């Protein structure tokens, strides 16, 4: 199977970039620090083999995640800076965010304090609203994919599970891979739409706070039958604002919960202290005034 | 390994004790967690200045980088530890070592107002105009 070029050349504008360090990997792709070797700016490369992308879900997913990224432009959306292919990969030039994923920080931190999750939570929030607002559905909302540039400010990115709504009330009815945090409509027959992005956030939200995801067993059998019956219980140490706002998000019926702007406006994001900046020792350690 | 989480345990929490028994029953000081701290980075952080010493004679790898490129300096610069910076720099810590947004324990600790760490990083031969290339 074919070694990726050591320098990447768009055929258009002829652009060269230089491969660095490995930086991550999931589904079919990897990612890699590369430059331009003319400017020294440094991005993101996804690095797509064609070799993985034979079957009509697969091509589906790399096609889909280029046609959405490419028309997205917010404070909390990955740059989109280009995308081109040679005769074995397709590469998609990204935003590089230095300061790695939601991820890294809660397997550092696990529960956050409230001020901090809050400081978070709106970044996250935001991005979603331009989302939901231009028609897409992530799908596919997770800590790994809500990254951190150099002001500590969320980048939402990967759109390889992303749809993009096609008329008002659309029901769709099939996903080209598994979310992370699957909604309990995505288990059902009954279709889906926006409202799987407030579930995922309502996952997010509870991660961040209680330190643990609220439905993960060893069991995916019985994790998707917490799922299907709302069962998770939130730790009697939450205050009540933030508790309240995590059951509006976690609930069965996809109609009940908040649209994306109602999640915006509730009372959590003005109910205590909103960090301005977070220090950098926040990666690692807990805050004092925040 | 199971004395390699151990370690990484005793040196975040602060029990210098509980450290050097486990180093003498065969403890890698260079266990590294699930982004790359090592025990030497968790004392460094956590202002543990005994565990940071009792370590570096023990061999523990003084630049090991998590996976924010972090050094032990980096993290000792951005919380204020003047000991830890020095004893780090003493046993050979790259002052100049760069995470992977391109800061050195000096733009750390200037970015959270250590200017105490800013003029002995300084003295060690920090450079200001230290810039990572491709
Ligand atoms: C949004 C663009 N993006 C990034 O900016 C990423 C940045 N990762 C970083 C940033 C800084 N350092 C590291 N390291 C591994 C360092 C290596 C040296 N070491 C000492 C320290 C760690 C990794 S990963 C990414 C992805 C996207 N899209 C992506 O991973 N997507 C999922 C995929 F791949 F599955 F398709």
């Amino acid at each position: 199977a074919k070694e990726i070029p050591e320098v990447l050349v768009d055929p258009r504008s002829r652009r060269r970039y230089v491969r660095g360090r490995f930086l991550g990997k999931g589904g079919f792709a990897k990612c890699f620090e590369i430059s331009d070797a003319d400017t020294k700016e440094v991005f993101a490369g996804k690095i797509v083999p064609k070799s993985l992308l034979l079957k009509p879900h697969q091509r589906e997913k790399m096609s889909m995640e280029i046609s959405i990224h490419r028309s997205l432009a917010h404070q909390h959306v990955v740059g989109f800076h280009g995308f081109f292919e040679d005769n074995d990969f397709v590469f998609v030039v990204l935003e590089l965010c230095r300061r790695r994923s939601l991820l890294e920080l809660h397997k550092r931190r696990k529960a956050l304090t409230e001020p901090e999750a809050r400081y978070y939570l709106r970044q996250i929030v935001l991005g979603c609203q331009y989302l939901h607002r231009n028609r897409v559905i992530h799908r596919d909302l997770k800590l790994g994919n809500l990254f951190l540039n150099e002001d500590l400010e969320v980048k939402i990115g990967d759109f390889g599970l992303a749809t993009k709504v096609e008329y008002d009330g659309e029901r769709k009815k099939t996903l080209c891979g598994t979310p992370n945090y699957i909604a309990p409509e995505v288990l059902s027959k009954k279709g889906h739409s926006f409202e799987v992005d407030v579930w995922s956030i309502g996952c997010i939200m509870y991660t961040l706070l209680v330190g643990k995801p609220p439905f993960e067993t060893s069991c995916l059998k019985e994790t998707y039958l917490r799922i299907k019956k709302n069962e998770y219980s939130i730790p009697k140490h939450i205050n009540p604002v933030a508790a309240s706002l995590i059951q509006k998000m976690l609930q069965t019926d996809p109609t009940a919960r908040p649209t994306i702007n109602e999640l915006l406006n509730d009372e959590f994001f003005t109910s205590g202290y909103i960090p301005a900046r977070l220090p950098i020792t926040c990666l690692t350690i807990p805050p004092r005034f925040s | 390994s199971d004395l390699g989480k151990k370690l990484l345990e005793a040196a975040r929490a602060g029990q210098d004790d509980e450290v050097r028994i486990l180093i003498a029953n065969g403890a890698d000081v260079n266990a590294v967690d699930n982004t790359g701290l090592t025990p030497l980075h968790l004392a460094a952080v956590s202002g543990h200045l005994e565990i940071v010493e009792v370590l570096l004679k023990h061999g523990a790898d003084v630049d090991a980088a998590d996976v924010y490129g972090f050094t032990p300096l980096h993290l000792a610069a951005m919380t204020g530890h003047l000991e830890i910076v020095e004893v780090l720099l003493k046993y050979g810590a790259d002052v100049n070592a760069f995470d992977m947004t391109g800061s050195t324990p000096l733009h750390l600790a200037a970015d959270e107002g250590h200017l105490e760490i800013v003029e002995v990083l300084l003295k060690y031969g920090a450079d200001v105009n230290a810039q990572d290339k491709f």
